[PDB]
């Protein structure tokens, strides 16, 4: 088994193997970043005894939660219950799949792109449809509601307001999105594209300030009341990872991805997506949570024209230095 | 290598499928879900034979059907809100009453 | 609808009559047996016909469900029915006794100068604010008129408190709309409010330290050094929480317009305090009927 | 390829089979989501690649649609699925069932005549579709913009309260 | 070609050892520690008192409005997809027809707002008395 | 291909209907309007009725692969825009009474005689496909306008069900005509080719399927009188004409296009839907008490004598004249009928006026719409004064010029159970029996002209003779 082509298949393998298991711990070493970049906003230090540093905090939650009774209730319909943190496990990471995160690291090279991002974040509302539905719990269900009314509210325009960027590269290829931004990164003329992506792709993850399937102060944690021990785990590692997911898809697509001046090209991109991980947390830590028909309403009447607007405008820009 | 004639058997089962599952249940909800896998069906024989020919019109061809799809499970979804509305069960036989 | 508010639908007796028994230790030690557990569960079981609620219209089904006594923005030991149309309350029921202490027997059970400590526990974030009209009202049965010094502390400690009080408030509003970072700068405030508290009381929640006819110590030797550094690290805090969060217009949204009442709502429900002075009727007990020395503050 | 096409349409067939023989609402649309994710994948597999992408994209977004007004209306526990269990009977389906069997024996038999070379699965890109949409295809995207705008109204007409 | 087939394979092996992950994490939870036994353990959480009536209910949500009107936008994003991805071969004309679906989209978006078909708040909750 | 600015001329009708749905539709979100809404409704079908002018100075060519612009196509466009307005007009005293929001009328009204136009100018599979769909859903919306009555529910969650399945049959079969052909373009069905391929014809009979159900060919028909009497009357004008004419005129381009056309197995298929359309609609509105009902059994059995005319068409040249002759006097004989229920309906108070028993003696107190009526039943039987005896007498020239004597001898037997009912009704409005606005003046004045028109084209034809000949499609 000696050849050049087969040594590249099991290289590329060896890299996609490698890029995933860096982003599964990069989910589980940001709960612990969470928990210590929301001390540092709070002026506090959050857990920093368990090891040096707090840094074998993750170790002793992941040895809680694999040893904590992990429970499927009677009342549950056991199957969707199982099923719904594997979907919240699986589906932004396979959305990761295609971000180029060095030039010759990617998993996969799609021609679709950025379309299997939004195919991923279609099929990540189910998980949270299934866990509020299967456990048979109110609150659950009424978190349940509520993330089908986020879905509504957000789903309507976050390819429109990725399609600005999508006109400039003139593909979906996400290679030819960063090297569409060789000169000039698209945070610059794709500003409004930047900003109505952003709040998509927060209410991507379902996180604050559109953590309404799981609001605490309302629904007692919502849609995941019933869960407990690795399924409960299951899904806050895949919100992490979709929070690590969609900063790199904010890096790949608004800020040039891997490219800059000085540095390597992969210290770039992971120091632009842990910029975007920190403004993950600290929006977490810094805005209130608005009432979920108002954030219907925001969506339907300010974010879905402004992408339109975005697309058309973009497009005559193109067509005029054409 | 996949032969034309095994995507349209494929699509002509599903179709046949769909049409079985609208006849055979009384729930309106499931004759909508019949009626999607239907068009879905039709759709899929066209990006067959648009695959087939090497031409792009399979797949435009799929869009408009999808587009129909949209609209029709939109009507469809509201007209199953007035019969519940107005019924309180989804029997579809229980609307027969214009006969003769 | 006449039936028991304090007390669970199973309770035998009336506890407030002469002839009830105030404590515990009077009746049977508390035993929780599979068949006790089950009964006062089915009797703790919200009813929706002894409410003159339906379970739904035609149409759809109403959601009963129960906003506590467990839950993360009931204020403690207390429980609202919710009968919910999707996310519309049709209507609510709170139901409360979950927090009963019998204070008020209590009162009948404890000598005047014993029953202090009772007094703060009343409105656990208030302390000495509960403490001041209660031996207010002893002094008034004893025939006591307490010196200016003692006028002075009392109102000093009543506004520590009240500080205490409002800053635990407005934070845990802020943490309800959704913004929960306030709530731990808040914190360290009430830290430095207990600071000065512990210092002269020595106690933080539950001084105790009113007495009828004064207090009980003298203001230990330092207490204004406290009390300035209190007074200059308050503002910049207050005025930052203010900015970060009460200005958000996201929290405006989540609270101008809602749940509003006038003058006449506030005034048929009792409704005294903020909520009234909201409403534009100028009533404030310190101003109107001035009671320890507030007379002398402006 | 033709190892994704083969198993893409055998669970797409499967699961199609499942959906209009089933009884749980929430059960029967996710049988419908893999149903609709083979077809997809048998999209991909021709180098269909954008209706795929579309097949993936909107029907995820349709089917959620499909829940919340499942869980509107349908499900109550096992009250639906004594109803519609009790709706299906043996003498039910096999109506039906020769009928829908001799007309795929005709459409299958009409297909097994016609001159196949063999789809090559060619990638045919989401930029020629798009050159093609928006070229001879013009007139479509707009009154496909009407038939939408059409849907738009009889939904907001008839799906009202009051 | 070679890249190609690699890239098939590392996006073959990455789905293939996510999902195993997945179910060894779900496995390694499900085995290990001990199980809890209460007579009231298996009913569901409704803050420490009993139900009435259960989650399984015909629950009326207020939006089903506009999640029919998502379909439908989400079918005309699509077109869009479509266009932005060839905008400088279609050319002007391409950017006019463009235009004129983008309107006549815009158009029915201010024809359900205009009407209220996006406005399911109930009347208390509107905010419309404030100081 | 692009679009020339003389191709945009060319496309002026279909412009001018897009612009007044947004036009509005824009309206409506402004401010809720019945009056100003049904205006600028009917102003825009008229100016696209008089833009037909200027298509017509254009000439005759291709707008894209998917629209061809020729005479036929300016024909059936008059045809469902007068369909619209007169379906507009008759909608204006029936919405009075309405006492939900009536501006979406007009809205699916419009969106519905765009799919009418875009099926007239239809040239491709795409073409066929959206102006079928485009006429249809609005026709859900419509059918169901009344949703809080029983009928109209019903007749909507029919309408609706069943075309969906009759648009998944016919994209089914345009699926299997383009694996077999390669193009969409309908001179190209067929090309390639021994004209008999097994996947060819069984994507036609797939389309066949489809669009009987929509021109309620039998053995597709058993929706029409549940959804003719089910809908608001002047829906069922509307569905009545408009989208009969409309999917016929587009089957008979198809049919004159595709070298499929002249295929024996296709023509002895439509043969035998036409013997049994002609037949079966005939016999089963024998015993109707409803007169909704009874017009749709009579739709079924007047469209079979079109598919009558359309069987002949590779064989003589006179099919597709008689085709145009026999709609025009269809649609003027089909507006004055449905135009007096719906006159009868207005304003709406629930359950319209469609037994036999409210129209028993109709003369006493409305004896011009009975004049009408009576008139519309003698033209729909056939008899001579009438422009449906003129239509009759096409379809029996044209049918004995083929040699399709089966279908001959079909018509004259239809034609014989046609008199009896058509005679029951009409002599029913002269028994004895145990409005004061405008526009309902306007929906009088639109059944009296179509019944002068029905009358004066009866006696005197040539005038609709040579308007019908000069509209000649490209060869
Ligand atoms: C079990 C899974 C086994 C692996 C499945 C195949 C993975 C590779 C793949 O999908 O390749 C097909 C296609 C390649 O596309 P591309 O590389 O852009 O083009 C090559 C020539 N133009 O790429 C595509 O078609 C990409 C889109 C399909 C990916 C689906 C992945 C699963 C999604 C559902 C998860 C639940
Ligand atoms: C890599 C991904 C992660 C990237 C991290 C960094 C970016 C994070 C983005 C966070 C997005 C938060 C968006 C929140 C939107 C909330 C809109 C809403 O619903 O507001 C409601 C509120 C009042 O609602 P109203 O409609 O007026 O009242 C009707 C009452 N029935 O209405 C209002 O208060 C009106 C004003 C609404 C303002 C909307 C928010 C503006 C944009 C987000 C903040 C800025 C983020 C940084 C942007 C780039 C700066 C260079
Ligand atoms: C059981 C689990 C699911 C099994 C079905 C899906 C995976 C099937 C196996 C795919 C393995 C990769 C493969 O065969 O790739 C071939 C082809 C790639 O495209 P191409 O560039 O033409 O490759 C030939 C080289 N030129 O591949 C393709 O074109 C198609 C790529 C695979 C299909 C997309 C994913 C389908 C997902 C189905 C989900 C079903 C419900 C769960
Ligand atoms: C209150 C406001 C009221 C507003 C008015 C409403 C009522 C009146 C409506 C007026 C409509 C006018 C339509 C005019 C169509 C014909 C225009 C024309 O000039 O056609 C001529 C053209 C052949 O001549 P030429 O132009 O020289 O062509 C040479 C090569 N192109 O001819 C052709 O190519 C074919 C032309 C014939 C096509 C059919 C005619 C149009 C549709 C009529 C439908 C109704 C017919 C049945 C009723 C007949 C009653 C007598
Ligand atoms: C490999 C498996 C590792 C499992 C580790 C799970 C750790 C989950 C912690 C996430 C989290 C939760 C649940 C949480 O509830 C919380 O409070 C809001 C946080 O912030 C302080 C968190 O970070
Ligand atoms: C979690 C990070 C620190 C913030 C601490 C929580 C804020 C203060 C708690 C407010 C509160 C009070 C007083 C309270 O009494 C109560 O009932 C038990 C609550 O519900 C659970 C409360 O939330
Ligand atoms: C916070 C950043 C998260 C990044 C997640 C994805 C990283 C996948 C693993 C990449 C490993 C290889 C990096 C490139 C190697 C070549 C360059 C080396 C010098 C920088
Ligand atoms: C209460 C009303 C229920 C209506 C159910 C209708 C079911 C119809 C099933 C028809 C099955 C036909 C099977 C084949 C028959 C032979 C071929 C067609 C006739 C020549
Ligand atoms: C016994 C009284 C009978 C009165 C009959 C009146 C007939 C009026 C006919 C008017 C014209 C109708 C159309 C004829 C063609
Ligand atoms: C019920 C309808 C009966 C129609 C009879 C038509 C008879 C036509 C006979 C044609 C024979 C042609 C022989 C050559």
């Amino acid at each position: 088994w000696i050849s050049p082509e087969l040594i590249e298949i099991l290289l590329t393998i060896l890299k996609a193997v490698v890029i995933l298991l860096v982003v599964v711990t990069c989910g589980a070493f940001m709960s612990f970043g969470e928990r210590r970049l929301l001390g540092l906003f709070q002026n506090r230090y959050g857990p920093n005894r368990v090891g040096w540093g707090g840094s074998l905090q993750l170790v002793a939650d992941m040895i809680k939660m694999f040893f904590k009774e992990d429970w499927i209730p009677k009342f549950s319909d056991r199957v969707i219950f199982t099923l719904a943190p594997m979907i919240a496990f699986t589906s932004l990471l396979l959305a990761f799949a295609i971000v180029p995160v060095s030039p010759g690291w990617v998993v996969a090279d799609l021609n679709i792109g950025i379309l299997f991002f939004l195919m991923m974040a279609g099929l990540a509302v189910y998980a949270v449809l299934f866990a509020g539905w299967s456990s048979n719990n109110k609150y659950s269900l009424l978190g349940a509601m509520r993330a089908s009314a986020q879905t509504l509210s957000y789903e309507v325009f976050l390819g429109l307001s990725l399609m600005g960027v999508v006109a400039q590269a003139g593909s979906f290829n996400m290679t030819d999105i960063v090297n569409s931004q060789a000169h000039v990164w698209n945070v610059i003329p794709q500003f409004f594209g930047f900003i109505t992506f952003a709040i998509a792709g927060v209410a991507v993850c379902h996180r604050h300030p559109f953590d309404q399937p799981e609001a605490e102060q309302e629904l007692a944690d919502g849609y995941h009341i019933e869960y407990s021990g690795m399924k409960f785990g299951l899904f806050f590692v895949g919100e992490y990872i979709g929070i690590v997911t969609i900063s790199a898809l904010m890096v790949t697509l608004f800020f040039g991805g891997w490219q800059g001046p000085l540095l390597p090209p992969f210290i770039w991109f992971a120091l632009k997506t842990a910029f975007f991980m920190m403004m993950f947390i600290l929006i977490r830590a810094s805005l209130p949570r608005p009432r979920y028909d108002q954030v219907m309403s925001f969506g339907w009447k300010i974010c879905l024209p402004l992408t339109l607007i975005n697309l058309l405008v973009t497009a005559a820009v193109i067509l005029w230095q054409a | 290598m996949i032969p034309l004639q095994h995507g349209l058997i494929l699509a002509a089962i599903l179709f046949v499928l769909g049409l079985t599952g609208l006849v055979i249940r009384r729930n309106l909800l499931f004759m909508l879900i019949g009626l999607e896998i239907m068009i879905n069906a039709s759709a899929l024989a066209f990006v067959v034979a648009g695959s087939y020919w090497g031409q792009t019109d399979g797949q435009v061809m799929y869009i408009l059907a999808i587009s129909l799809a949209a609209a029709e499970a939109s009507i469809g979804l509201a007209l199953l809100l007035q019969l519940h509305r107005r019924r309180q069960n989804l029997n579809i036989d229980s609307v027969s009453e214009m006969r003769g | 609808n006449l039936r028991r508010i304090m007390m669970p639908q199973t309770w035998k007796g009336h506890p407030l009559r002469k002839d009830y028994p105030a404590r515990a230790t009077e009746f049977s030690p508390f035993e929780l047996t599979k068949a006790k557990q089950d009964l006062e569960m089915e009797a703790l079981t919200f009813k929706p016909e002894e409410w003159g609620m339906k379970r739904g219209t035609e149409n759809e089904d109403f959601m009963f469900l129960n906003l506590g006594p467990n839950h993360p923005s009931a204020h403690g030991a207390f429980r609202i029915v919710l009968q919910l149309d999707g996310e519309e309350i049709v209507d609510c029921v709170p139901d409360i006794g979950y927090h009963h202490r019998g204070a008020e027997k209590m009162g009948e059970r404890q000598s005047w100068h014993s029953y202090i400590p009772y007094t703060d526990r009343i409105e656990y974030l208030g302390g000495c604010v509960n403490e001041m009209p209660y031996v207010l009202a002893v002094e008034k049965l004893a025939g006591i008129t307490v010196p200016d010094r003692v006028n002075v502390i009392r109102v000093m400690l009543s506004e520590l408190f009240r500080i205490n009080s409002h800053l635990l408030y407005i934070s845990t509003f802020i943490q309800d709309v959704g913004a929960m970072t306030p709530v731990f700068f808040a914190f360290t405030d009430r830290q430095k409010i207990y600071d000065l508290v512990e210092a002269i009381t020595g106690f933080r929640m539950h001084p105790a330290w009113f007495r009828i006819g004064g207090v009980a110590h003298d203001l230990p030797r330092g207490w204004d050094r406290l009390l300035r550094e209190f007074l200059d690290w308050m503002p910049k805090r207050l005025a930052s929480y203010e900015k970060a969060a009460l200005q958000n217009t996201i929290l405006k949204g989540r609270s101008q317009g809602v749940a509003a009442y006038g003058a006449k709502e506030a005034l048929e429900w009792g409704t005294t305090g903020a909520g009234l002075r909201a409403t534009g009727i100028d009533f404030d007990v310190r101003k109107a009927r001035p009671y320890s020395g507030y007379e002398n503050f402006d | 390829m033709e190892f994704a096409f083969y198993i893409c349409g055998l669970i797409a067939i499967l699961a199609t089979l499942r959906v209009i023989t089933h009884t749980n609402p929430v059960h029967a649309l996710l049988y419908l989501i893999i149903s609709l994710l083979a077809i997809s994948g048998v999209f991909f597999s021709l180098g269909a690649y954008f209706a795929g992408a579309l097949e993936i994209i909107v029907y995820a977004g349709a089917i959620m649609v499909l829940f919340v007004f499942v869980v509107m209306m349908l499900n109550l526990g096992g009250s639906e699925i004594e109803q519609e269990r009790q709706w299906l009977k043996p003498q039910v389906w096999i109506g039906p069932a020769i009928l829908s069997a001799i007309m795929l024996v005709v459409i299958v038999y009409a297909i097994l005549g016609v001159n196949d070379q063999g789809i090559d699965g060619t990638p045919i890109s989401a930029k020629a579709v798009g050159i093609t949409l928006f070229g001879p295809y013009v007139l479509a995207v707009e009154l496909a913009s009407m038939l939408l705008l059409a849907g738009l109204v009889v939904a907001f007409h008839v799906g009202r309260e009051e | 070609s070679t890249e190609v087939i690699a890239h098939h394979w590392a996006f073959a092996i990455f789905l293939i050892v996510a999902i195993g992950l997945c179910c060894l994490m779900l496995v390694g939870g499900w085995f290990l520690g001990g199980r809890a036994r209460a007579r009231s353990k298996n009913v569901p959480f409704e803050s420490g008192i009993d139900s009435v009536g259960s989650a399984r209910l015909r629950l009326s949500a207020k939006f089903y409005l506009v999640a029919m009107f998502f379909v439908i936008f989400d079918v005309e994003a699509l077109y869009l997809f479509a266009w932005s991805t060839s905008i400088r071969e279609s050319g002007w004309v391409g950017f006019v027809e463009a235009a004129i679906f983008i309107f006549v989209l815009l158009a029915g978006l201010v024809y359900l707002v205009r009407i209220g078909a996006l406005d399911w708040t109930p009347a208390r909750s509107r905010r419309e008395r404030m100081n | 291909m692009t679009i020339t600015p003389q191709n945009l001329i060319a496309l002026l009708p279909l412009l001018i209907v897009g612009l007044t749905v947004v036009v509005v539709m824009l309206s409506i979100a402004w401010r809720r309007n019945h009056f100003l809404n049904a205006t600028l409704s009917v102003i825009g079908l008229n100016a696209a009725l008089v833009s037909l002018w200027f298509v017509g100075q254009a000439g005759a060519m291709d707008v894209t692969p998917l629209m061809r612009v020729d005479g036929f196509a300016m024909l059936y466009t008059g045809l469902v825009l007068l369909a619209s307005l007169a379906t507009c007009t008759f909608a204006y005293p029936w919405l009075e009474g309405y006492n939900d929001n009536k501006d979406e009328f007009y809205l699916l009204v419009l969106i519905a005689a765009l799919g009418g136009i875009l099926l007239a100018n239809a040239n491709h599979l795409a073409s066929l496909f959206l102006g079928i769909e485009l006429i249809s859903l609005p026709l859900f919306g419509l059918v169901g306008y009344a949703f809080r009555q029983k009928r109209s529910l019903e007749a909507s969650i029919k309408y609706t069900i069943l075309s969906a399945a009759a648009s998944s049959f016919l994209l089914f079969g345009m699926a299997l005509v383009y694996a077999q052909s390669g193009d969409l373009s309908f001179v190209a069905l067929g090309k390639n080719l021994m004209l008999n391929e097994p996947l060819l014809l069984a994507g036609f009979g797939l389309m066949i399927v489809g669009l009987g159900f929509k021109l309620s060919l039998v053995p597709f028909h058993l929706w029409t009188p549940d959804v003719y009497q089910g809908a608001p009357a002047p829906v069922s004008t509307f569905l009545a004409t408009a989208s009969k004419i409309a999917i016929f005129g587009v089957v008979m381009r198809l049919f004159l296009y595709a070298p499929v056309g002249d295929s024996e197995a296709i023509r002895v298929v439509l043969a035998i839907i036409a013997f049994a359309s002609i037949i079966f609609g005939n016999l089963m509105a024998l015993s109707q008490t409803n007169i909704k009902r009874l017009l749709g059994y009579s739709s079924i059995s007047h469209l079979g004598y079109l598919l009558v005319a359309l069987i002949a068409l590779q064989t003589g040249e006179m099919s597709m004249e008689a085709v145009g002759v026999y709609l025009a006097g269809y649609l003027f004989s089909s507006l004055g009928a449905f135009g007096v229920v719906s006159l009868m309906s207005s304003p709406y108070r629930g359950p319209d006026a469609d037994s036999l028993f409210s129209y028993r003696g109709l003369f006493w107190h409305r004896p011009i719409l009975a004049a009408v009526m009576t008139v519309m039943m003698l033209s729909l039987a056939g008899i001579p004064m009438t422009l449906g005896f003129i239509g009759k007498f096409y379809v029996l020239a044209v049918g004995v010029q083929a040699h399709l004597w089966w279908l001959v001898g079909a018509v004259v037997v239809g034609s014989a159970i046609g008199l009896y009912y058509y005679l029951r009704v009409a002599v029913s409005l002269y028994l004895h029996a145990p409005p004061s606005n405008w526009q309902y003046s306007a929906g009088g004045i639109v059944v009296l002209i179509s019944a002068l028109l029905v009358l004066v084209l009866g006696v005197w034809p040539q005038p609709l003779i040579s308007i019908v000949r000069l509209a000649m499609p490209l060869m």
